[PDB]
RNA sequence: GCUAAACCUAGCCCCAAACCCACUCCACCUUACUACCAGACAACCUUAGCCAAACCAUUUACCCAAAUAAAGUAUAGGCGAUAGAAAUUGAAACCUGGCGCAAUAGAUAUAGUACCGCAAGGGAAAGAUGAAAAAUUAUAACCAAGCAUAAUAUAGCAAGGACUAACCCCUAUACCUUCUGCAUAAUGAAUUAACUAGAAAUAACUUUGCAAGGAGAGCCAAAGCUAAGACCCCCGAAACCAGACGA
RNA sequence: CCGAGCCUGGUGAUAGCUGGUUGUCCAAGAUAGAAUCUUAGUUCAACUUUAAAUUUGCCCACAGAACCCUCUAAAUCCCCUU
RNA sequence: ACUGAACUCCUCACACCCAAUUGGACCAAUCUAUCACCCUAUAGAAGAACUAAUGUUAGUAUAAGUAACAUGAAAACAUUCU
RNA sequence: UCUCUUACUUUUAACCAGUGAAAUUGACCUGCCCGUGAAGAGGCGGGCAUAACACAGCAAGACGAGAAGACCCUAUGGAGCU
């Protein structure tokens, strides 16, 4: 299949 | 815990499993050993050795009649109305060297025990009690506190 | 084997052990031979006699059946006309 | 480990065995607790053996401070100026006597 | 130990708020595998083996063991020259300074347990004396126990109290099995 | 946060005896929270290290760095504090004895890289330290000549012993 | 760095309090109070574990039985979850079977 | 957090105080100082036998050098000293070879004469005197 | 805070050790 | 000496007792926070499933009437994993507490705010002086990783033996795990600080107590009975079901 | 980020599978197999561990352990002393 | 003939070198009861010990002052020019 | 496109000033040849080589880095479809 993972942002307060 | 597997990870089959093989408690056919055990009457034994011992030691007294309640107030026998004890049976275990001259009322009595009491000049009478009457005549004081 | 029940928090027994075995109070369990009512036309009379006996079991099987039953089934019974009454207590053992 | 610790050469302090031998210890400072289960061995030691030890070698001075302290200690100062402090917290009479004899 | 009930409770990973969904799916990203936040590894998570609920520590010794404990404690208090027996507790004045100077004179100690019986015939003088002191205690004879006798240095009984103690502790020897509890009539037993 | 360099100006020594040396002056100064990296500041603090104050001001007036003007202002105010308060009478009679730089408190920002990914940019800040001592600058330690090397080698050959016996 | 720099304020305890002086009085009452009360009736705590030791699972089962008809909804759901998990733990997982 | 650990710093110092003289990050970081201190203590335990072996080989080297200066070989020296019942070990023989050269020349002369008497005995099978620096003293 | 007393006392004695080692008295 | 370290107290948890709250004026079901106009449409419904039976297809405690006992008994059950009563007995009214935690702990909370997601929903971090800040003083310094004060010196798992000297001389194939076997070029680890993983029964052993009886009703018993001590882990899937939210 | 969306709850789902499983010291401590939708697991046997009761345990000499055709070996089993 | 081990002897003391598993003796921090009062003792209890789980949080390193990032020119800082 | 590539412009690139990341990292005081070894050694054996330190290139090696192989097998692990 087309294996792909989305990226994950961190919280903005840090 | 040992090395990895069902031993170290905890999850082991239940007690009696033999790895898919038919277990030991299943390959044996059924039989009515404990078939009707909850309705069979049981009778606590009472030897003449024990009765002579109780009469000797200042316990339950030959000047009065001997029903179940005098034996219980002596604590010579402990009768459980639950678990199906229909009173106390008499039995011949202390026949020789028994000199008491007492009357008694028991729930079962063998021939030789009746004989061995009657040769000293006493009375044997066999009686019946229902389990409600067992619970009353064994411990009369909580029944009197019951208010019935 | 339900080590802790979900209503009273007690330990339960396997009813198949009660339906298959009898526990003497000395510690021995009496069982029946397997297949004592199966295919009797082909078995020789010695084997048919050997099948009908009330037979004892091993030590580890006795410990298994003691673990599979509660303390109610190991009590002392005083049945009125018990046929197995003479085999409850044991006599003349020596270690 | 030897590379991680300092070292010295074997020597006498002031050439003892040539002329007369002298006891190299000056003082023994005992601090014993009045109450306390930690200093029961030192308590019995001060009762029974320290007087015989003081009569055994008259060169050493012994002080018994008798102070409230949770850990009793013995302080030993030698002739050349070194100070060695060891603890007698929860020891018997025999171990305390062996310790002060070795000091 | 038997009266102790510990009220410690900590939240496991099932009772901590939230922590439902799986963050950063299993195979894709390059971090450690995790199935839930509020797992016991995580900051803010629940405990793995914490204390659980209000816990009881109740267990009962045979009553012969407790009666033998009282007899042993009374014997230890007598053998070490700390037991004192009065004929009748009564103080002339009724101020605590008289009682403290009396206990200082007679060489009792810092702490002393003054024991009387029935809790109602305790006279007014000893009550007004001990109601302000912190080391002098009055208890009725039913309130005797091993812990209060071990904590306090010396022990003061009364002659009706010591007769009551002799009878109640000697009743344990030469008695039957219960057969139902002793709060019921039991013709000899009052 | 710890400010201990500023407290070093409040030490007071007991008054000297007449038969004693001069005990030359020591002046401590620093400027906190400089918007500059600590390594590029360290290169200027190593440039200055041993020289006299006027040669240091000369080498910093023509050095083309952002930290150079900052250190020149710090050195000018330190020279002025040395002349006014700390009882140094000759203005040119000063050399730098200690000069270094430490990391200050920082902030954090995002970088917004070229996918849904990011980095952590840090807004760096640094300090500067300086210590002035009155007197002429001490001469640099000369490179040791051949006779010194031969003396050290002959001394090492003198100092050996018979090892692992008696 | 974990250690505390300045030593903490010294904790004073009054051993001759109201409570510690009168600890254990009227315990051991049924032996020498002719058996009117039991010493389990001195225990002051929860209504469901009053004179009853039990396991961990047995305490939660007794708590759902004697009190759970008047608990909160969240605590009742948590108790049902805990009893389900402790059943699944004690009767299936573990050693010694 | 009931009864969590308070004096963790002192176990860290108890490991780190044997690692102050290291090089690199092994003298600061605990996670590496543990392994390097353990290996150092292991080598310190194992090096006792290597110390004894190295001291004995040093003694044999010095004895061989001195005996070769006196025109003898080392096995001849040791064998012909042990054949005259003089039971000196390698340590005191090396110390005599360094600090006491006259008595070492005397010992080399003794070993040479015992060697020559052994050669005369092997050529003659005895008959007569079985040497003079032979005739070992008999104990009982 | 980490509750307790013995570790803080032991560290205070170690601080007095290092503090007396840095500035030795006359 | 820079970055830095340290604080107790906001509070919170488990119980007992006791049944708890809701319009100051105005606006709020239409596009809620909008003063004002004619189709009145309307709610009453077995939970299911994961899991256990080492699969799985009947089956698998969750059900809301105080305890203990009867009893894990009679019973039900691919009579198997397991489920499980009833008759009967009785259940002493009042006391404001903690061998509970202390900012990575305790409720997520200073807060359901910021922030993320259209939407259901998810959801954080943190403060530290002081009697007097209407005392800005000079102190209070001493301790992790990272640096500076203070770059390097031929050669070698960083060390040991030592030596007059650090190097130079001899020896020495990092740790855990899984493996018959790992230095292996197999897995994991940049470091520091905090947090983070053995919970329990029947039956046995030891120690008390009593003794043909033991035990504070029920239970056991041809030396037994009661009591105590001791003993059974953490994180990780793709999946299933039910109800909501979205063109 | 659709071979069947997303959020919540059963849910700490389950896994014979991988990883991990924290103070010191001492001692004992290596496996003939059988069954099983079972060989990546489990049960029973053998070994190993602890505490008791009892007396024989190991090493072994004379005698002894069918055969048949054509050889038929190193050995083994039992076994008084020691 | 000699060199050549943790084998043996020599002076001293001797429980102090196996995987899984088992048995035993001690022990830090914490609270409680009683002691103690420059940090300890006797008992009970447990959220009772981290060189490691692509473990969580927070700080700081290496990669690295590396990749990358900008402002058209003159001038009176009115304007002009490309 | 090539035989067979060359010159020029810009971007890029090197030096100066400012701001200033990311994957990766057990510790490294981090050489060659032959042999050995869990079978392909910078860390082992035997030889050879060897004052220290940057700056700019190259990619032969570090079984180089990002993805708990998508090829093969196992699981009394799932799911789509007929
Ligand atoms: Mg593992
Ligand atoms: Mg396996
Ligand atoms: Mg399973
Ligand atoms: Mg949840
Ligand atoms: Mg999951
Ligand atoms: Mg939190
Ligand atoms: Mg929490
Ligand atoms: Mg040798
Ligand atoms: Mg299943
Ligand atoms: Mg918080
Ligand atoms: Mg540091
Ligand atoms: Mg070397
Ligand atoms: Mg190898
Ligand atoms: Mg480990
Ligand atoms: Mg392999
Ligand atoms: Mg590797
Ligand atoms: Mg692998
Ligand atoms: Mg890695
Ligand atoms: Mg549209
Ligand atoms: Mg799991
Ligand atoms: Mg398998
Ligand atoms: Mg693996
Ligand atoms: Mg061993
Ligand atoms: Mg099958
Ligand atoms: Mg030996
Ligand atoms: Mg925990
Ligand atoms: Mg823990
Ligand atoms: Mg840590
Ligand atoms: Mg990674
Ligand atoms: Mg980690
Ligand atoms: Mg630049
Ligand atoms: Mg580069
Ligand atoms: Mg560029
Ligand atoms: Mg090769
Ligand atoms: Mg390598
Ligand atoms: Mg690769
Ligand atoms: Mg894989
Ligand atoms: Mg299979
Ligand atoms: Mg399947
Ligand atoms: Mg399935
Ligand atoms: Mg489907």
């Amino acid at each position: 299949k087309k294996r792909f993972t989305p990226p994950i942002y961190q919280p903005k307060f840090k | 815990r040992g090395h990895k597997g069902e031993r170290q990870r905890g999850t082991r089959p239940r007690l009696g499993f033999e790895g898919g093989q038919t277990p030991f408690y299943i390959r044996i056919p059924k039989y009515g050993f404990n078939e009707g055990h909850s309705f069979r009457r049981q009778y606590k034994p009472l030897s003449l050795n024990r009765l002579q011992y109780l009469i000797d030691l200042g316990r339950v007294d030959p000047s009065q009649p001997i029903d179940l309640t005098q034996l219980v107030n002596g604590r010579g026998v402990t009768i459980q109305p639950l678990k199906r004890d229909y009173g106390v049976q008499l039995v011949e275990e202390g026949a020789d060297t028994f000199t008491a001259k007492v009357n008694i009322e028991v729930q079962l009595a063998s021939e030789l025990a009746i004989a061995a009491i009657e040769k000293n000049g006493g009375v044997v009478t066999t009686a019946f009690y229902d389990p409600r009457s067992l619970d009353i005549v064994c411990k009369p004081v909580p029944f009197f506190l019951r208010g019935q | 084997l339900t080590y802790f029940s979900a209503r009273k928090g007690k330990r339960k027994t396997v009813k198949a052990v009660i339906d298959r075995f009898l526990r003497l109070h000395c510690g021995l369990w009496v069982r029946r031979k397997a297949g004592y009512k199966k295919k009797l036309w082909k078995k020789t009379p010695a084997r048919k006699k050997r099948l009908r006996e009330f037979v004892f079991c091993n030590k580890t099987q006795s410990k298994l059946l003691d673990k599979m039953t509660t303390s109610f089934w190991k009590r002392r019974n005083w049945y009125v006309d018990d046929p197995y009454q003479k085999y409850h207590d044991r006599t003349n053992l020596k270690v | 480990t030897a590379r991680g610790t300092p070292s010295r050469f074997l020597a006498s302090v002031l050439h003892n065995g040539l002329g007369r031998y002298v006891q190299q210890l000056q003082r023994l400072s005992f601090s014993v607790s009045r109450d306390g289960a930690s200093s029961r061995g030192a308590r019995e030691f001060v009762e029974r053996e320290v007087i015989d030890f003081a009569r055994r070698n008259p060169g050493v001075v012994i002080y018994v401070n008798s102070r409230p302290c949770c850990v009793p200690r013995v302080v030993a100062e030698y002739l050349n100026g070194a100070v060695r402090e060891e603890s007698i917290h929860c020891k018997s009479v025999e171990e305390i006597s062996t310790l002060v004899q070795k000091l | 130990n038997f009266k102790r009930i510990s009220y410690a409770k900590t939240k496991t990973r099932a009772e901590v708020r939230g922590g439902g969904r799986k963050p950063w799916p299993q195979k894709g990203t390059g971090r450690a595998r995790h199935g839930s936040i509020r797992s016991p590894l995580w900051r803010g998570g629940g405990v793995a083996h914490g204390p659980r609920g209000p816990t009881s520590y109740y267990y009962m010794l045979p009553m012969k063991v407790r009666a033998l404990g009282l007899k042993v404690a009374l014997t230890v208090k007598l053998a070490q020259d700390d037991l004192h027996i009065m004929d009748s507790l009564e103080l002339p004045t009724g101020d605590p300074q008289y009682l403290t100077e009396l206990a200082h004179y007679r060489r009792w100690g810092d702490s002393v347990l003054l024991v009387d019986l029935t809790h109602e015939e305790m006279p007014q003088s000893i009550v007004e004396a001990t109601s302000r002191l912190k080391t002098f205690n009055l208890i009725p004879a039913v309130g005797l126990n091993v812990h209060s006798m071990l904590k306090h240095q010396t022990l003061v009984l009364t002659l009706p109290t010591v007769a009551f103690l002799e009878d109640k502790l000697l009743w344990q020897d030469s008695r039957y099995r219960p057969l139902y509890p002793f709060s019921l009539p039991y013709s000899d037993f009052p | 946060i710890s400010r201990k360099w500023e407290k070093k100006n409040k030490i007071v020594y007991p008054p000297q005896l007449p038969g004693e040396p001069r005990r030359p002056a020591e002046i401590y100064h620093c400027r906190r929270q400089i918007k500059y990296s600590k390594d590029k500041m360290w290169y200027l603090a190593k440039l200055i290290r041993g020289m006299s104050i006027d040669q240091a001001l000369a080498q910093l007036e023509f050095n083309d760095k952002k930290g150079a003007k900052i250190i020149k202002e710090v050195l000018l105010e330190a020279q002025d504090m040395a002349v006014r308060d700390h009882n140094v009478e000759f203005r040119s009679n000063l050399y730098i004895a200690e000069s270094t730089s430490g990391r200050g408190q920082c902030l954090k920002r995002i970088r917004y890289h070229g996918r849904g990914r990011f980095g952590i940019m840090e807004k760096v800040y640094c300090h500067y330290f300086v210590k002035l001592v009155e007197g002429p600058p001490p001469p640099p330690e000369p490179p040791k000549t051949a006779v010194a090397h031969a003396k050290e080698y002959i001394q090492q050959l003198r100092s050996r012993t018979i090892v692992h016996t008696l | 760095i974990g250690i505390r720099l300045t030593l903490p304020p010294p904790k004073v305890v009054d051993r001759w309090n109201e409570k510690r002086a009168m600890f254990g009085v009227y315990d051991n009452i049924g032996i020498l109070g002719n058996f009117e009360k039991h010493p389990k009736e001195l225990i002051r705590g929860p209504i469901w574990l009053r004179g009853w030791k039990g396991n961990e699972l047995q305490r939660c089962i007794r708590k759902r039985k004697m009190v759970g008809s008047r608990m909160f909804a969240d605590d009742l759901h948590n108790l049902n979850k805990r009893i389900r998990y402790l059943y699944k733990h004690f009767n299936r997982h573990g050693k010694f079977r | 957090l009931r009864n969590r650990v308070t004096d963790r710093y002192f176990r860290i110092q108890e490991v780190l105080k044997h690692a102050r003289h290291f090089r690199g990050r092994k003298n600061r970081c605990y996670r590496l100082a543990v392994r390097t201190v353990i290996r150092a203590f292991v080598k310190c335990t194992k090096a006792r036998y290597l110390k004894k072996k190295n001291m004995r080989t040093l003694w044999i080297n010095r004895i061989t050098a001195a005996s070769q200066e006196h025109g003898l070989k080392y096995p001849a020296l040791i064998g012909n000293l042990v054949k005259c019942q003089v039971e000196l070990n390698r340590k005191v023989l090396a110390d005599l070879a360094i600090y006491e050269p006259k008595t070492f020349k005397s010992l080399a002369a003794l070993a040479s004469r015992r060697r020559h008497e052994g050669f005369a005995a092997a050529l003659g099978d005895g008959k007569e005197p079985e040497g003079i620096f032979s005739r070992v003293v008999q104990y009982h | 805070v980490k509750k307790g007393f013995r570790a803080a006392f032991r560290f205070q004695k170690e601080l007095e050790r290092q503090r007396l080692l840095r500035c030795p008295p006359p």
